[PDB]
């Protein structure tokens, strides 16, 4: 997170820390006691599927305070339409082996219904983005969980306000822009998979996933996020399924 | 007739349209609908999308 602040401990209780062989991999969002929503691109280079851990109630990486809860990831579900190394359909649904215990420091973010998310949440201008990613482009990652408030843009406006760059990926109906074009504030690669959380009438909802951008907080560019509303039914159906042997599962999308 | 299209039909969380001018508001799991028919109240200690340290202070 570039140009944000420390998220006070317990104020981002749905934030997930994903680890592989104990090493920081990505962010994620707890949506109930068993399920975590993240980015499909987080798993492009995974060889050790059995060493994937989701840590809940994490705040400071340098110390164990007793609020952290770790779970082994039993399954990583990715839509069939996602192509490794590309940007479209950047979503992953993660099943924890056992549920986490909800506490003051461990609370899910609401996965909203599609129509409510499209008609109401899509028009709440500001939303929070968080993670232990880079504090600067080509800089060190954060030791304490960081949070940033970002405004959402309509894709036509995002395209007009962005510097034209050759071979830049298309911003599809499965993505949205949020952030600033002045180089001051953005999410970064280390925040990948992390939440874009929207407030509505006293409750927070999942509307986006840290996905991609041209560098981090680059002048003339915005952060690009997975448009979660396009995946509500796909996620709901999978949450009702039985797990299958093998951690990685490619599921048909739609 | 269409109701949910207009200001989420007054619903705090989810809106459902029914035959005629009937509208039903719904809530996410861990919440129940109040008798006003629009508001949602938690049924559990840790409902989704609420920050306990902020809710308790
Ligand atoms: C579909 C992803 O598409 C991407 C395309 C990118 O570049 C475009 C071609 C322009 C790009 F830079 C990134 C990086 N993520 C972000 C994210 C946010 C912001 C931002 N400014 N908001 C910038 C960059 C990234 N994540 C990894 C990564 C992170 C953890 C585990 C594994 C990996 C991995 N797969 O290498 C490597 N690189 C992703
Ligand atoms: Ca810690």
């Amino acid at each position: 997170i570039v140009g944000g602040k420390v998220c006070p401990k317990g104020e981002c209780p749905w934030q997930v820390l994903l680890l592989v062989n104990g090493a920081q991999l990505c962010g994620g969002t707890l949506i109930n006691t068993i399920w975590v929503v993240s980015a499909a691109h987080c798993f492009d280079k995974i060889k050790n599927w059995r060493n994937l851990i989701a840590v809940l109630g994490e705040h400071d990486l340098s110390e164990h305070d007793g609020d952290e809860q770790s779970r082994r990831v039993a399954q990583v579900i990715i839509p069939s339409t996602y192509v490794p190394g590309t940007t479209n359909h950047d979503i992953a649904l993660l099943r924890l082996h056992q549920p986490v215990v909800l506490t003051d420091h461990v609370v899910p973010l609401c996965l909203p219904e599609r129509t409510f998310s499209e008609r109401t949440l899509a028009f709440v201008r500001f939303s929070l983005v968080s993670g232990w990613g880079q504090l600067l482009d080509r800089g060190a990652t954060a030791l304490e969980l960081m949070v940033l408030n970002v405004p959402r843009l309509m894709t036509q406006d995002c395209l007009q306000q962005s510097r034209k760059v050759g071979d830049s990926p298309n911003i599809t109906e499965y993505m949205f822009c949020a952030g600033y074009s002045d180089g001051s504030k953005d999410s970064c690669k280390g925040d990948s998979g992390g939440p874009h959380a929207t407030h509505y009438r006293g409750t927070w909802y999942l509307t986006g996933i840290v996905s991609w951008g041209q560098g981090c907080a680059t002048v003339g560019h915005f952060g690009v996020y997975t448009r979660v509303s396009q995946y509500i039914e796909w996620l709901q159906k999978l949450m009702r399924s039985e797990p299958r042997p093998g951690v990685l599962l490619r599921a048909p999308f739609p | 007739q269409l109701i949910c299209v207009n200001e989420n039909g007054g619903c705090e969380q989810y809106c459902s349209d029914h035959t005629g001018t009937k509208r039903s508001c719904r809530c996410h799991e861990g919440y129940s609908l109040l008798a006003d028919g629009v508001s949602c109240t938690p049924t559990v200690e840790y409902p989704c999308g609420k920050i306990p340290i902020l809710e308790k202070r």
